[PDB]
RNA sequence: UUAGGCGGCCACAGCGGUGGGGUUGCCUCCCGUACCCAUCCCGAACACGGAAGAUAAGCCCACCAGCGUUCCAGGGAGUACUGGAGUGCGCGAGCCUCUGGGAAAUCCGGUUCGCCGCCACC
RNA sequence: GUUUGACUGGGGCGGUACGCGCUCGAAAAGAUAUCGAGCGCGCCCUAUGGUCAUCUCAGCCGGGGACCCGGCGAAGAGUGCAAGAGCAAAAGAUGACUUGACAGUGUUCUUCCCAACGAGGAACGCUGACGCGAAAGCGUGGUCUAGCGAACCAAUUAGCCUGCUUGAUGCGGGCAAUUGAUGACAGAAAAGCUACCCUAGGGAUAACAGAGUCGUCACUCGCAAGAGCACAUAUCGACCGAGUGGCUUGCUACCUCGAUGUCGGUUCCCUCCAUCCUGCCCGUGCAGAAGCGGGCAAGGGUGAGGUUGUUCGCCUAUUA
RNA sequence: UUGAGGCGCCCAAAAUGAUCGGGACUCAAAUCCACCACCGAGACCUGUCCGUACCACUCAUACUGGUAAUCGAGUAGAUUGG
RNA sequence: ACAGCUGGUUCCAAUCGAAACAUGUCGAAGCAUGACCUCCGCCGAGGUAGUCUGUGAGGUAGAGCGACCGAUUGGUCCUGUCAAACUCCAAACUUACAGACGCUGUUUGACGCGGGGAUUCCGGUGCGCGGGGUAAGCCUGUGUACCAGGAGGGGAACAACCCAGAGAUAGGUUAAGGUCCCCAAGUGUGGAUUAAGUGUAAUCCUCUGAAGGUG
C-alpha cells in the first residue's frame, strides 16, 4: 500500500498489545550494525540523520532504507569495516485498514509504524575520518526510501 | 523507604501505641475517654477529651502519687489499679467530667485486669463508664485478698523492703476511704 | 445458598423474638367460586375474548424463592420477598 | 458513556495517590461541623460508608443540620438546589 | 489610567469577552472609556485585549478628548471648563483630567457618561488585524501611540 | 518530659549507621507463677505478683545524608505545552507573530536523620 | 378477520451497539455520539452472611515444591464473578459464637448531570425486636459500582372494614403486602408470498448518470539491489519512497423519485495525448538488412472478417 | 574548500475556447523591507423627524416638557393596537 | 372512511423571540415530558455574563517510567526505544463557594415563584479539540461563533471567509478592502530580489504541486 496512508500522524496513540493482536511482525532484522562491539566513543566520526518533519515510516521504510543504506557500507567498507551504524526507532504505533463498506468500519491490523517528530535523529553512524564521505554517502541513499526530507548532520567531526 | 509508591505507617501506628481501628470506635460515643495504660511498677488512669491540635487531658492519676496521700505500698497491682482509677475518677469530677468510655488501649479484655479494676474506681468515683459487672474482679481481689494469701504461702517474705510482712489489704480500705473524704486536697 | 429450617428471627407481631420456620407456599386451587369464574363466560360467546382468549406467559432463567414463615409458640405467618434461586434446601 | 453506574469514569477521582494508601486518620470522621458552616465535598477513596454520589465532589457546600451522625449538606446542581447527605469523613471546613 | 477603545465589531467576538467590553462601559465600535489599573482591571483588559486600542494617554490629550466629547450622564450640554467647574469638584478640563489619571475620581462619580463617544480615526488606523507590534492598531500602546489616535479620533 | 501517658500532621517523620544515658526516681529488658487470665503445645504471648540483677536491646539524648522523601537555589527553560487574536507562512501534514499562563526529566549546589498540641514529672 | 416490531452509512442477509456494569474513547469539574476499542451481567453462597477473639499475606533466603524454626517482606496475597476502585493490629486468614439476608416507617441522592418521568438501586435516620462484644461499637446481606419488571389475572398472609328491609348460614367486595413476566427488558397474545399488484410519500433513502474521494485502476518520477558472459543504467529491473490522471472499482449519500429513458451496437460531429503507423530525431548488446529502447510530434491514418447481445476477448487473412 | 539564507528553475500529461475577474503589467501594475498620501459601508460622528420604553404633568393610555453610550435586524411562535 | 403522508390556509402595524437538543414511546416522516420562546399574576432586594484574590475539585497537553504496568535494542553495569484502555510527575484550563471591583435591580421590580399559549425534537458552516475511515462537498462527538431567521461593505459570481449587526432623511469620517485601465483613489516614496509572465490566487470541494534535483 501508499505511504499517503500512514505518513502523517492523525490517529490516536494505538500500541497497547495488551488490546491489539494479529500485530505483523517487524521486518527490521537489525536495529545494531557494523562492529557492535566497539563503542560510539571509540570514533571521531558521529554522523547521524536527521528527519525534517514529524512523520510516521512503516516498517517496510525503515529496513528499505536501512538496508539499502547499510548495505552501502558494507561494500565500501567491507562486512566487517571500522564502524558502527544504528537505528534508534522502532516501529510501536500499529497501523489498520478497513478492507462491506462504511459500516463497522474500524479496521484490522496490518502493519507496524515509528513515530518520528521532526528535528530527530532517524539514524546515527560511527566511522573513523576517511569513510565519513561513504557514510555521507550510505545515508543519500536511505533518506530516499523513507518519507520526509533529511539532513545529515556531523555530531563530531572538525576534519574538513 | 524503598521509593515513591512506598507507604509508611502513621507514626503513633509504626511504633505500635494506638489502635486506630479501634481507636475510631471510641471517638464516635463523644464521651471522653477513659485512658487506663499500665507499666511493670506502676498503673496511669488519664481523662482525655478531643482537641483541635491534639487529645486533651483534663484529668489524670498516676500510681506514683498514690502515696502522695499515704500509700506505702507497691504501685502495680490490683489495689493499686482500683485506687488510681477512683482518684482520676474524683480529680476529673472536678473538671465538669460526668462521663467516659474506657479505653484500654493495647492491653487485653481480659476479666478481673487491672484495666477493669481502673475502671472500677474511676465508676465509683461518681463517673458515668459503660461497663459490664460480671467482667471486673470480685471485691477482694480489687483490695489484695488473692496477694494477702499469697504471703501466706511464705517462708520468705513478699516483698524487699519492709512494707509488712502479712501485708496489709485492709490498708486497701484505709485509702479508698480516705478517698470519700470532702476534705482532702486533690 | 440453603436455608436453616428453624433460625431465631423477628415478626411483625408479638414485638420479640421466638423460632421461625421456612415453608415453601404450596398456595391453593382455584375456587371456582371467585370473580373470574363468572366474567370468563361472561365476556366471551362467539369470536375473541382478548385476555380470556390470551395465553400463559414464559419464565425468567430463575424463580425467586416465595415463603411463608411460621412461628413456633403462635402458629401463623407473614409474608416477604424472594430472591432468585434456581433451587434450595430447607437444610433439616 | 458505555453504562451509566454511579462510579462510571471516576477512576480518577475516587482513587488514593500511591502514599495516601490504607486507613485514614480519624481525626476527620469525627470532625463536629455547625449548621451554615460552608464545607467542601470530597470523597476518601479510603473510606466507604457515608459517602454522596460522585458527581458531586468539589461542590462546596453549606451544612443545614444532620441526620443521625451524617450531615445534610445543601448544594446546588448547575441551577438545581439539592440536599446531600454525606458524613465528615468526606468534608473539610471551607477557608 | 488606561484608555481603552473598541475598534472590532461584535460580530462574531465571544460573548464571554463583549460582555466583558459592556461591563466596562462600552458598548459600540470607536467608544472609549476611562479604565484604573488594578488586578481587576487589569485582567479585563487583558481578555479584551485583541477587540481594542489601549494605554495611557498625556494628560494633554486626555483634555483634548475630554472638551471634544465628554457628555453628562445625560444631554447636550458641552463638557467645558464652567460645566465642568460647575458640577464637578473640580475648577477646570485640565482638574479633572488630572485627577481621571491621578485615578481619584471617574466620570460617572462627576456625573459624565463613562463613555467617550470617539469619531473615527481622521487619516485611518494602522489596522485591525494585527497588534501594535506587527504594525497594526490592536492592544497595548505607547503613551504616544495612544494619544496619536485618541488624538485623531477627536 | 535525667528516659512518661494521650495525641494531631501522617516519610521533612522512611531505610541504614555512629556516639552517650540511668542506686531507693521513670520507661524497660528483667525475676517469678498462689491467685484473675492464658496458650487447638508452650507464664513465649496474654494475665497476674515482684525487684536480685542490667543500661546489652528497647526507649530518651546528641549526630551522620549513602538510599528514600520535603522544600529551596542555579541550569535545563520561559524550553515542552497552552487560553485569546491574525487577509502571518506552508501544496500539505503543519508552522509563525502578538497577548495572557507555564511545566517534566535531569544536573549541580543547599535543606530534610521530624514538627506541634494537651497532661503528668527534679 | 388480522398479525408477522425497531436499529441499520438504502433495504434484505448478517449483527444487536434493543435492559444493565467497568476501562478507554471523553478534550484534568459535570454532560457527551457512531454497526467506537477491550469485556462483562441475567447468578452464585445458610456460609461463601453477622459479630467477637486471635493473627498477617504473596514471593524470596538460610536450618532440618508436603510440614517445621528463623530472617527479609506496605501489600506484589486474599477478598465468589468483568473492569476500575477499597482494604493489613483489616474489609484478608483462622476460631468460636451467631443468623441484621429481622419487622416497620421515613430522609436524601440516584434512576433522569443541568431539567420533568416509573420500577429498581444506594447512602443516611427513627420505632420495635434480635446477634456479638468488657465497652465504645458493629450487623438494614457478600467491600463499592451489574444480577432486573407496570396493570389485569391467580395463589397466598395478619388484623380490620363491608355485601341492596331484616336475623341466621353459605359465598363474596376491600385496606396492607408476597410470589408467578413481559430480555422488543417504561411490558401487543401474532408467520409468510405478491413479477397480478395498488395508494400515500421520499432525492429524508438505493439502482443509471452527475459531483466529492482515489484505497482500487492507469500512467510517471525518485533511489537503483539485482542480470545483462565483464559491465545498473543497450535492455530488463525488486524493495522502498514521491506523485499525476479521473478510463476501471470501491466509498459517500450533496443534486434529481409531480421520472434527466438503462447495455451493446449503429450513425454523425468535436476533442485529448500517456503516439499504434506516418515526419524529424538520440542510444544500441548500432556492419548491412531487420530490430530493441528513447525524444519531439495530435496534420493525416488506424481498415475487412469467423464465434459471442456482448464491452472485453479469442481467432483468420490483408495492412504503413 | 565548506556552512547558511532569498527569489527562481527542473520534476509538471486530458479531453468544445487560454487565463490573475478581464485588459495587460518586467528598475513592475511581481516579490520582500520600510514609509507617505488617498479612495472606500447603512459602521462612527452629526442636524431634523418617527417608533418604542421610562420620567414629569394629567382622568388620559389627549397635550406639553424630559431621558435612552448602556432602545430600534429576525423564521416558528406568544403578545397587542388598528 | 381513516392517514403520523404531499399541497393549500386570504388585511395593516407595534413588543419579545426560539428549538433543530434530553427522557419515555411498535418510537425513529409521530407524540408526550423537560430544555428553550412568550404572556399574566405574585414576591420585594438583591443578582452575577467579566476580572482579581482566598478556600476546594481535577489527571487532558506535555513529560517520564533503576516509579507501577505492558510493550520494545544490543554488548562484555553499559546502551537503543514506547503507551487511548501505564503514571514517581504535571500544566494551560475548566469548575464549587466567598470577598472585592465591575455591571445590574429596588416608579424600567431584578433574583425568585405560580399560571395561560406555544413553536420545537431532519439542521448546517467556520474555528478549536476531537473518535472512525486511504479519503471525501464522508460518518459521528464536543466547545464556540455564525447560516438557518442577518441587511449593508468587500471577496469576479458565491448561506455561513473579512468589515458590519440595520428606524427615516441628511452632512461628515472611517472599517474590510483598495488606489495603471475597466473602477472611487498613487502609473506614490526609500531600498532589494525575480526574468519564470515565476507572480498579479488571505481562507477554499474551489487557490495544488511532491520526493528528488538545481555553477
Ligand atoms: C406471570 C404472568 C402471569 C399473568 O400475570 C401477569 C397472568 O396471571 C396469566 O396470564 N396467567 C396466570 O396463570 C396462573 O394464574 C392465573 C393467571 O391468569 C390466568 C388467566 C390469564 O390471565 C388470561 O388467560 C389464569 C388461568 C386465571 C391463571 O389461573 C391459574 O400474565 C402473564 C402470563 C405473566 C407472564
Ligand atoms: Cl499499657
Ligand atoms: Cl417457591
Ligand atoms: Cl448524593
Ligand atoms: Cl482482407
Ligand atoms: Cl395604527
Ligand atoms: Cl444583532
Ligand atoms: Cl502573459
Ligand atoms: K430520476
Ligand atoms: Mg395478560
Ligand atoms: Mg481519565
Ligand atoms: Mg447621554
Ligand atoms: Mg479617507
Ligand atoms: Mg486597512
Ligand atoms: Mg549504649
Ligand atoms: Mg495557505
Ligand atoms: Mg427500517
Ligand atoms: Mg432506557
Ligand atoms: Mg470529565
Ligand atoms: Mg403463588
Ligand atoms: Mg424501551
Ligand atoms: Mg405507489
Ligand atoms: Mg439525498
Ligand atoms: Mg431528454
Ligand atoms: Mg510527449
Ligand atoms: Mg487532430
Ligand atoms: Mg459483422
Ligand atoms: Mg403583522
Ligand atoms: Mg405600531
Ligand atoms: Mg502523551
Ligand atoms: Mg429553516
Ligand atoms: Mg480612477
Ligand atoms: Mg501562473
Ligand atoms: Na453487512
Ligand atoms: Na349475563
Ligand atoms: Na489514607
Ligand atoms: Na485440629
Ligand atoms: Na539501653
Ligand atoms: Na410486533
Ligand atoms: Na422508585
Ligand atoms: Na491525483
Ligand atoms: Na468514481
Ligand atoms: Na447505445
Ligand atoms: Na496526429
Ligand atoms: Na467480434
Ligand atoms: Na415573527
Ligand atoms: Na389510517
Ligand atoms: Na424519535
Ligand atoms: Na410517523
Ligand atoms: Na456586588
Ligand atoms: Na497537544
Ligand atoms: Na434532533
Ligand atoms: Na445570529
Ligand atoms: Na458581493
Ligand atoms: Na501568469
Ligand atoms: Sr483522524
Ligand atoms: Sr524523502
Ligand atoms: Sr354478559
Ligand atoms: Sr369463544
Ligand atoms: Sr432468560
Ligand atoms: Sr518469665
Ligand atoms: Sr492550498
Ligand atoms: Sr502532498
Ligand atoms: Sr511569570
Ligand atoms: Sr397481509
Ligand atoms: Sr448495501
Ligand atoms: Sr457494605
Ligand atoms: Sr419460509
Ligand atoms: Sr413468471
Ligand atoms: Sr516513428
Ligand atoms: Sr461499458
Ligand atoms: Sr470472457
Ligand atoms: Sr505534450
Ligand atoms: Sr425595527
Ligand atoms: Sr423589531
Ligand atoms: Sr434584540
Ligand atoms: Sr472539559
Ligand atoms: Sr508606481
Ligand atoms: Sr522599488
Ligand atoms: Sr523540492
Amino acid at each position: 500500500k501508499p505511504a499517503s496512508m500512514y505518513r502523517d500522524i492523525d490517529k490516536p496513540a494505538y500500541t497497547r498489545r495488551e488490546y491489539i493482536t494479529g500485530i505483523p511482525g517487524s521486518k527490521i532484522a537489525q536495529h545494531k550494525m557494523g562492529r557492535k562491539q566497539k563503542d560510539a566513543d571509540d570514533y571521531p566520526v558521529q554522523i547521524s540523520l536527521i528527519v525534517e518533519e514529524t512523520v510516521q515510516l512503516r516498517h517496510g521504510s525503515l529496513e528499505a532504507s536501512r538496508l539499502s543504506a547499510n548495505r552501502h557500507l558494507i561494500k565500501e567498507l567491507g562486512e566487517e569495516g571500522d564502524y558502527k551504524m544504528t537505528l534508534r526507532k522502532f516501529p510501536h504505533q500499529v497501523l489498520r485498514e478497513n478492507k462491506d463498506g462504511m459500516r463497522a468500519a474500524f479496521g484490522k491490523i496490518v502493519g507496524t509504524a515509528a513515530r518520528v517528530q521532526a528535528g530527530e535523529q532517524l539514524f546515527t553512524a560511527y566511522c573513523n575520518v576517511e569513510d565519513a564521505e561513504h557514510v555521507k554517502e550510505a545515508f543519500r541513499r536511505a533518506y530516499n526510501k523513507i518519507t520526509p526530507s533529511c539532513r545529515i548532520k556531523v555530531e563530531r567531526g572538525e576534519e574538513l | 523507604a524503598t521509593g515513591p509508591r512506598y507507604k509508611v505507617p502513621m507514626r503513633r501506628r509504626r511504633e505500635a501505641r494506638t489502635d486506630y481501628h479501634q481507636r475510631l470506635r471510641l471517638l464516635k460515643s463523644g464521651k471522653p475517654r477513659l485512658v487506663a495504660r499500665k507499666s511493670n511498677k506502676h498503673v496511669r488512669a488519664q481523662l482525655v477529651t478531643l482537641g483541635p491540635n491534639g487529645d486533651d487531658t483534663l484529668a489524670s492519676a498516676h500510681s506514683s502519687d498514690l502515696a502522695e496521700y499515704g500509700w506505702e505500698a507497691p504501685t502495680g497491682n490490683m489495689p493499686s489499679a482500683y485506687l488510681t482509677g477512683l482518684l482520676a475518677g474524683l480529680r476529673a469530677q472536678e473538671a465538669g467530667v460526668e462521663e467516659a468510655v474506657l479505653d484500654i488501649g493495647l492491653n487485653s479484655p481480659t476479666p478481673g485486669s487491672k484495666v477493669f479494676a481502673i475502671q472500677e474506681g474511676a465508676i465509683d468515683a461518681g463517673l458515668d463508664i459503660p461497663h459490664n459487672d460480671d467482667v471486673l474482679a470480685d471485691w477482694q481481689r480489687t483490695r489484695g485478698a488473692h496477694i494477702a494469701e499469697y504471703d501466706e504461702q511464705l517462708e520468705e517474705p513478699l516483698y524487699s523492703g519492709d512494707f509488712d510482712a502479712a501485708d496489709l489489704p485492709e490498708h486497701f480500705d484505709e485509702l479508698r476511704e480516705t478517698l470519700l473524704d470532702g476534705d482532702i486536697e486533690l | 445458598m440453603q436455608m436453616p429450617r428453624r433460625f431465631n428471627t423477628y415478626c411483625p407481631h408479638c414485638n420479640e423474638h421466638q423460632e421461625h420456620e421456612v415453608e415453601k407456599v404450596r398456595s391453593g386451587r382455584q375456587t371456582g367460586m371467585k370473580w373470574i369464574d363468572r366474567q370468563r363466560e361472561r365476556n366471551s360467546g362467539i369470536g375473541n375474548d382478548g385476555k380470556f382468549s390470551k395465553v400463559p406467559g414464559g419464565d425468567k432463567p430463575t424463580k425467586k424463592t416465595d415463603l411463608k414463615y411460621r412461628c413456633g409458640e403462635c402458629g401463623k405467618a407473614h409474608l416477604r420477598e424472594g430472591w432468585r434461586a434456581g433451587r434450595l434446601e430447607f437444610q433439616e | 458513556p458505555s453504562s451509566n453506574g454511579p462510579l462510571e469514569g471516576t477512576r480518577g477521582k475516587l482513587k488514593n495517590k500511591p502514599r495516601d494508601r490504607g486507613t485514614s486518620p480519624p481525626q476527620r470522621a469525627v470532625e463536629e461541623f455547625d449548621d451554615g458552616e460552608k464545607v467542601h465535598l470530597k470523597i476518601d477513596p479510603s473510606v466507604p460508608n457515608g459517602r454522596f454520589h460522585p458527581r458531586f465532589d468539589g461542590q462546596t457546600g453549606t451544612v443545614e443540620g444532620k441526620q443521625g451522625d451524617a450531615y445534610k449538606v445543601d448544594i446546588v446542581d448547575g441551577g438545581k438546589e439539592k440536599t446531600i447527605i454525606v458524613t465528615a469523613a468526606h468534608l473539610r471546613r471551607q477557608e | 489610567m488606561h484608555a481603552l477603545v473598541q475598534l472590532r465589531g461584535e460580530v462574531n467576538m465571544h460573548t464571554d469577552i463583549q460582555d466583558t467590553l459592556e461591563m466596562l462601559n462600552i458598548h459600540h465600535v470607536n467608544h472609549c472609556t476611562l479604565v484604573p489599573e488594578t488586578d481587576a482591571y487589569r485582567g479585563m483588559v487583558a481578555k479584551v485585549n485583541d477587540f481594542v486600542a489601549f494605554g495611557e494617554p498625556s494628560q494633554e490629550t486626555l483634555e483634548t478628548v475630554l472638551a471634544t466629547r465628554a457628555e453628562p450622564l445625560e444631554g447636550d450640554a458641552d463638557v467645558d471648563d464652567e460645566w465642568v467647574a460647575e458640577h464637578t469638584d473640580y475648577d477646570d478640563i485640565s482638574g479633572l483630567a488630572f485627577a481621571l489619571l491621578s485615578e481619584e475620581t471617574t466620570l460617572r462619580e462627576q456625573g459624565l457618561s463613562p463613555t467617550l463617544r470617539l469619531h473615527p480615526p481622521r487619516g485611518g488606523h494602522d489596522g485591525v488585524k494585527h497588534p501594535v507590534k506587527e504594525g497594526g492598531q490592536l492592544g497595548k500602546h505607547d503613551t504616544e501611540g495612544i494619544d496619536d489616535l485618541l488624538e485623531a479620533m477627536r
